[PDB]
């Protein structure tokens, strides 16, 4: 949030500070073991894993338009960062977040794109 | 509910007890008021797998390394034993409080605390976005103007919607330039028109010589006094042979 | 074309082939690949038509984007592309899937941070106004068009001197092909923002003699002579 307020001065300083970030979240261990009595244990938690992550969806996706936009702006070197992450983010899901991904604009077809280049 | 066959795409006598275990319901009445909750359909879908998980729990249940020695605190006994005075002579703390008493020497003069140890001694193509030398926009003259005057030399050189608004618009005009019609001031002119206030006298000869949109607008006016029960209209008995006989009589 | 028809596994060692043997042949024998292809897209229908979409055209317009201009085969590249885009108005429709092939990778091309590629893209960009979509309303012409304003106002907005001279070049073709087309207050901000700053761009010469080769060809418009007098 505090990136995408644009208040903060946009730079290379700022271009490593983003690029870095996004290997941050990118990280394989940011997700929980879990989904990596009992067997109803791990069904309540693949549930909760769904919904935490759809809430964290709905959360990222304004500010992160709002992020890609001002930072494609100022030719900011972390936006092959920025479609590195978002892509893993698109190999969560492969048809609901094309749904979601038709609510928002101008974002999925090249995510559909690279997702064919990558198989 | 497809979310119920959504529970069995996977695979009622229960108290829920919704929010902190103030309210009490049975599992009919819980499930179905929490399916038109106060979410968004993505969370109240959500709230609806932790009722059925919370619910079927309930009908189911019916590489070290060594340790180094000096993080190890010392017995209580042994600093009673040693503790160190003042210059006043009152006990400020014990010895084993410090520990230069647990430094050992080395043969070059140094001391460590654990002598257990290591000593010291053609087809490839462009990588995207690269930005290169930008020489941006730049606003001046390359240009000279001398005026020298207000001297050669030869031997260098030597060597019918149209219709529809031409027929339309005309009459639109010919409304704006429509005589203003007021009400009051129409039925006062057309009461002045009579010779006297409640007398008889033909209202189409008041009218004659008037425009056809100005007699229209005196038989509105007419008509609007007539409805008013104020002015009395007397026409002629019958159906069609009424047309252009009425007459005006002011009553109040 | 029925040799494309027959197989359509074939079709990528196909695209493998004509991978390999770009390098031997002359420009006028790319010229006849390019109708070979053109008759090709045009022969095929159903899903090997849409697995040639998905296969064969935007891989080569990708290289040819990627591609270095030092490599004699990007020439060959950017000129069947530029026969392809000849050919678009001949046939109806053609606007429409390449349309549909353009909307992921035109537009990041657009803001391409590298100034060949983005020189490239503008290179297609210039010939591939205008897009059209059929199916959208008239609000979404109006919008689609803007932005295809706010973009050439960009592109002629960019740093680099030769991405600039590109879209003077192109916004010049604009101008003399569709100048009926475009609202008036446009075309008279357009013609103020390219005559009242751009004839003393002292950062460059040629960029100047590239306004210097768009002049002829604007002159043949007849309304705006007193404009542009």
């Amino acid at each position: 949030a505090c990136f995408a307020d644009g208040i903060l001065p946009l730079d290379l300083d700022a271009s490593e500070l983003l690029s870095d970030t996004f290997e941050v979240l990118s990280s394989k261990e940011i997700k929980l073991l879990a989904m990596r009595n009992v067997v109803m244990q791990e069904a309540q938690k693949k549930l909760i894993s769904q919904v935490q992550k759809r809430n964290f969806i709905e959360n990222i996706i304004p500010i992160i338009i709002s992020l890609k936009t001002v930072l494609e702006k100022n030719k900011i070197p972390a936006l092959r960062e920025l479609m590195h992450y978002l892509r893993e983010v698109m190999q969560d899901y492969r048809d609901e977040l094309k749904d979601f991904f038709a609510v928002d604009k101008q974002l999925a077809s090249e995510l559909e794109y690279d997702m064919k280049k990558y198989q | 509910q497809p979310i119920r066959d959504l529970t069995k795409n996977w695979e009622d006598q229960i108290c829920i007890s919704f929010d902190e275990g103030k309210t009490t319901m049975n599992f009919i009445e819980a499930a179905l008021l929490i399916q038109g909750s106060a979410c968004v359909y993505s969370k109240k879908v959500e709230y609806l797998y932790s009722l059925v998980y919370q619910a079927l729990d309930f009908i189911s249940g019916k590489i070290i390394p060594l340790l180094p020695m000096a993080l190890v605190a010392p017995d209580e006994m042994e600093k009673n034993n040693n503790p160190l005075y003042s210059r006043q002579g009152e006990v400020l703390a014990s010895r084993k409080d410090f520990r230069m008493n647990t430094c050992v020497p080395h043969p070059r003069g140094a001391f460590m605390l654990e002598p257990e140890g290591m000593s010291p001694m053609p087809w490839q193509s462009l990588d995207p976005f690269d930005s290169l030398e930008s020489k941006p926009f730049k606003k001046g003259r390359p240009y000279s103007v001398p005026p020298c005057v207000e001297l050669q030399d030869f031997h260098q050189w030597y060597l019918r919607i149209r219709d529809w608004e031409d027929t339309v618009q005309p009459l639109l005009q010919e409304q704006e330039q429509h005589v203003p019609f007021d009400i009051h001031t129409y039925g006062d002119q057309l009461v002045s028109r009579f010779p006297q206030l409640n007398e008889w006298c033909p209202f189409a000869e008041l009218v004659a010589g008037q425009p056809a949109f100005e007699v229209c607008r005196s038989m509105l006016a007419s008509l609007q006094l007539a409805n008013d029960y104020t002015v009395e209209i007397t026409q002629q008995p019958g159906l069609e042979m009424a047309v252009d006989t009425m007459s005006l009589r002011l009553l109040t | 074309s029925c040799l494309f028809n027959w197989n359509i596994n074939f079709i990528k060692m196909i695209h493998g082939t004509i991978k390999n043997q770009l390098q031997g042949l002359q420009k006028s024998l790319m010229v006849y690949i390019a109708e070979i292809y053109f008759r090709a897209w045009k022969k095929a229908s159903g899903k090997i038509l849409e697995a040639i979409e998905n296969d064969c055209i935007q891989d080569f317009m990708f290289h040819g984007i990627h591609l270095p201009r030092r490599s004699p085969v990007h020439s060959k590249v950017r000129e069947v592309l530029s026969y392809f885009h000849h050919q678009k108005k001949v046939r109806q429709g053609v606007e429409e899937m390449l349309y549909r092939l353009y909307k992921p990778i035109l537009w990041r091309g657009l803001k391409a941070r590298n100034s060949e590629v983005r020189s490239n893209a503008a290179l297609l960009f210039v010939e591939a106004f205008p897009i059209r979509d059929p199916n959208l309303h008239a609000i979404e012409m109006d919008s689609e068009i803007q932005k295809q304003f706010e973009e050439l106002y960009s592109l002629l907005e960019d740093p680099y001197p030769m991405v600039r001279s590109t879209g003077i070049l192109g916004v010049c073709k604009i101008t003399s092909k569709y100048w009926e087309m475009m609202p008036p207050t446009i075309l008279i901000d357009l013609l103020k923002k390219v005559t009242g700053e751009l004839a003393f761009d002292t950062s460059s010469a040629d960029v100047r003699c590239s306004v210097f080769k768009c002049l002829p060809m604007i002159l043949d418009n007849k309304l705006s002579h007193p404009l542009l007098e």
